[PDB]
RNA sequence: CGAUGUCGGCUCAUCACAUCCUGGGGCUGAAGUAGGUCCCAAGGGUAUGGCUGUUCGCCAUUUAAAGUGGUACGCGAGCUG
RNA sequence: GUGAAGAGGGAAACAACCCAGACCGCCAGCUAAGGUCCCAAAGUCAUGGUUAAGUGGGAAACGAUGUGGGAAGGCCCAGACAGCCAGGAUGUUGGCUUAGAAGCAGCCAUCAUUUAAAGAAAGCGUAAUAGCUCACUGGUCGAGUCGGCCUGCGCGGAAGA
């Protein structure tokens, strides 16, 4: 449940990570306020087969080669 | 075997024992019914 | 309790003396000596083994039935002797007896050598079998289990040193 | 059972036959099959039928309590299960003949057809009767 | 979900929950589940237990739901500081005092009812107890 | 058959009732007719197994209270909310 | 707040076990090989680079594996800026 | 209410927690909270139960032939609980989809014979079978035994630098 337009896309298929930010804002942005999400989403897990096929086919940025 | 927090009588032959302080479910019929602590 | 309320009468001739708290059975298959827990009071008196539920030791009644079956099987062993028979199940397996040591091959690279304890005697009627005789039911049971533990039967065909009386289940592949 | 009065009902069912007892027929077949018992009952089924009462509640506290009203001779054998094959018109009937059939077919045991109540004999043959 | 249609007040106090229950009596059905514990019932929990009970009887009997949530407890959007007023209403909860009958059911046998009520038993957040409808 | 050997109460009130209810015996009272209302004590354990018999309500009780035996009828049943036990039952003097 | 110097890297570590590898086992929709999950185990071992200031990450190529974290998210009276 | 603006005794250490309001001296006595095996002052106190986990001396949903005490109930020397010695059948492929699916893929339904008893069926295994059978039914030993209910204390649940 991280709901899309058609598939409900179930939780468990997303690994939320927090990485130290990138900005010119002192101590807050460099260490503590990590608050940056590098969302780990993979195609192999329950995406409605055409969604899997129309994900690897049309290459795009933000997706890996795998 | 399968560890849990709840040992249950699943089959009709699954016997219950408190072996070595640990409650376990032995089964003389189905070998995949072996359970541990709980 | 139930079995504790059932006396054990020894077939005369197979002498039994009570040396304090250790029971000594002298018979035809040797001499058996085993200790006992301090909760049971024993007495031969006629030839009937009676066990007593002593006070204080609250596990005494449970200890009675325990000591009963032990001594029952003990005195029977010195008279006739206990027997186990294991079949060497498996194509290409070899098992033979050479003196007091067992030289067998479970299909391994190196021949497995097993040693007979004290009075346990081994012989093989056929190349694919072993039969063990002895006095105690523990030592006869241990070696039968240890030889089974060298190679347990498979769940696909059943190759291995198993008990001739124990039936193994028969599984089969998922689709092939 | 289903009730102790049903156990008492089985007791009074036995006394209905003991009040009409003429002979005594024993069968100690401890090892038998359903069809084995049926093969003997079809011989009884076409001679008489269900009339040959086979109420087997032969405990020492069951059958022994249901016999002493009349023909007390079978109380000495009492227990150790006896498959009774007795009927009302059983006075010198073909009941002894039905056991020799079983000794040749499927049963090596049938209490060796003894006979206790008035056959004027024991385990040995009973053929000379007004049957 | 069970929500009050046209509520007078959008948000009320979190108050207190004490004393022994009110609905001790069972009259509509014949067998009912009672709450021996003391806690809170969320809207989703009661709808989950309604679905997890309508499965076992497969359209037989007559299921009753004694309580209605009617009290909106609230949560705030995380990472906000305290103050500025109460949060937005999220879900409705009913307070349960010990001895409250939750469900009622009849049109089912005594044996089947004891088993089906075990299904909803693990779906609710407090301690359970099974009872039956008696005269008086 | 519904005969209960009962005793009378020497004390009453809120805590006093809980004092004896903890001693495995609950209170009850009989009213009706024109006579005086009598607060009667009776053991708890027996009644829970006696009320299990459904005829207990509809049939006329015949309990005794220190010599004089009075025939009664059950009026109210106050069960403990969550715990399976009784607290107080009302008796119509009938 | 009459100062407790700030990410990353470097050097140097050290502990936890919720174990990445090696080890010992239960089970299988476990034939064999190879895999899946769970349990016991912290002794030791636990990548070089391209790009980025980076941690993170992607990619190339490896390896038995390239574990996850605590330690002022270790370590600036040790270095770097 | 206390601390703040009250020290003293106890809660190991601990302003606010429990007891208690320091005028000074004393090598004097009686109590409070809390304690009385040793460190450490005083009970290895008396009597009668209780736990086997070092619980006690960190915690839940839930699980469990742990175990103590209490009440009722089912069955029980016209002999049970459990094993053992025998059976588990009579039409049947159950009609129906009978495409191969024989009580053993599945709708749905389900009577009566032999009787001390046996569900047109409890399960593994089978395209479909067989076997073993679990129910339920006879003898053997023959003493109590079985299932829940209310509570006392415990077990597991329970992994960090």
């Amino acid at each position: 449940i991280v709901i899309s337009r058609h598939v409900a896309i179930p939780d468990g298929e997303l690994e939320i990570t927090a990485i130290r930010a990138q900005g010119a804002g002192g101590q807050h942005v460099n260490k503590t306020s990590t608050a940056i999400h590098l969302r780990f989403d993979i195609r192999a897990s329950s995406l409605p087969e055409y969604y899997k096929e129309r994900l690897l086919a049309a290459s795009h940025h933000l997706i890996s080669s795998d | 075997m399968k560890v849990r927090a709840s040992v249950k009588k699943l089959c009709r032959n699954c016997k219950i024992v408190k072996r070595d302080g640990v409650i376990r479910v032995i089964c003389s019929a189905e070998p995949k019914h072996k359970q541990r602590q709980g | 309790s139930r079995v504790a309320k059932a006396p054990v009468v020894v077939p005369a001739g197979v002498d039994v003396k009570i040396n304090g708290q250790v029971i000594t059975i002298k018979g035809k298959n040797g001499e058996l000596t085993r200790t006992l827990n301090d909760a049971v009071e024993v007495k031969h008196a006629d030839n009937t083994l009676t066990f007593g539920p002593r006070d204080g030791y609250a596990d005494g009644w449970a200890q009675a039935g325990t000591a009963r079956a032990l001594l029952n099987s003990m005195v029977i062993g010195v008279t006739e002797g206990f027997t186990k028979k294991l079949q060497l199940v498996g194509v290409g397996y070899r098992a033979a007896v050479k003196g007091n040591v067992i030289n067998l091959s479970l299909g391994f690279s190196h021949p497995v050598d097993h040693q007979l304890p004290a009075g346990i005697t081994a012989e093989c009627p056929t190349q694919t079998e072993i039969v063990l005789k002895g006095a105690d039911k523990q030592v006869i049971g241990q070696v039968a289990a240890d030889l089974r533990a060298y190679r347990r039967p498979e769940p696909y065909k059943g190759k291995g040193v198993r008990y001739a009386d124990e039936v193994v289940r028969t599984k089969e592949a998922k689709k092939k | 059972m289903a009730l102790n009065l049903q156990d008492k009902q089985a007791i009074v069912a036995e006394v209905s036959e003991v009040a009409k007892g003429a002979l005594s027929a024993v069968v100690a077949d401890s090892r038998g099959v359903t069809v084995d018992k049926m093969t003997e009952l079809r011989k009884a089924g076409r001679e008489a039928g269900v009339y040959m009462r086979v109420v087997r509640n032969t405990l020492l506290r069951r059958a022994v309590e249901g016999t002493p009203f009349e023909c007390l001779k079978d109380a000495f054998v009492g227990p150790t299960l006896i498959a009774y094959s007795m009927e009302h018109p059983g006075a010198a009937a073909r009941l002894f003949k039905e056991f020799a059939k079983a000794n040749a077919k499927f049963e090596v045991k049938a209490a060796a057809f003894e006979g206790e109540l008035i056959p004027a004999s024991q385990i040995d043959r009973l053929a000379t009767l007004p049957t | 979900m069970l929500q009050p249609k046209r509520t007078k007040f959008r948000k009320m106090h979190k108050g207190r929950n004490r004393g022994l229950a009110q609905g001790t009596d069972v009259s509509f059905g014949s067998f009912g589940l009672k709450a021996v514990g003391r806690g809170r019932l969320t809207a989703r929990q009661i709808e989950a237990a309604r679905r997890a009970m309508t499965r076992a009887v497969k359209r037989q009997g007559k299921i009753w739901i004694r309580v209605f949530p009617d009290k909106p407890i609230t949560e705030k959007p995380l990472a906000v500081r305290m103050g500025k007023g109460k949060g937005n209403v999220e879900y409705w909860v009913a307070l349960i005092q010990p001895g409250k009958v939750l469900y009622e059911m009849d049109g089912v046998p005594e044996e089947l009812a004891r088993e089906a009520f075990k299904l909803a038993a693990a779906k609710l957040p407090i301690k359970t107890t099974f009872v039956t409808k008696t005269v008086m | 058959m519904f005969t209960i050997n009962a005793e009378v109460r020497k004390e009453q009130g809120k805590g006093a009732s809980r004092r004896l209810r903890a001693a495995n015996k609950f209170p009850a009272i009989i009213y009706g007719g024109k006579e005086a209302p009598l607060a009667i004590e009776l053991d708890h354990d027996k009644v829970m197994n006696m009320q299990a018999k459904a005829e207990f309500y509809s049939e006329v009780l015949t309990i005794v209270v220190d010599g004089k035996e009075i025939k009664v009828k059950a009026q109210d049943v106050q069960r403990h909310p969550y715990k399976p036990k009784l607290q107080h039952i009302d008796f119509v003097r009938a």
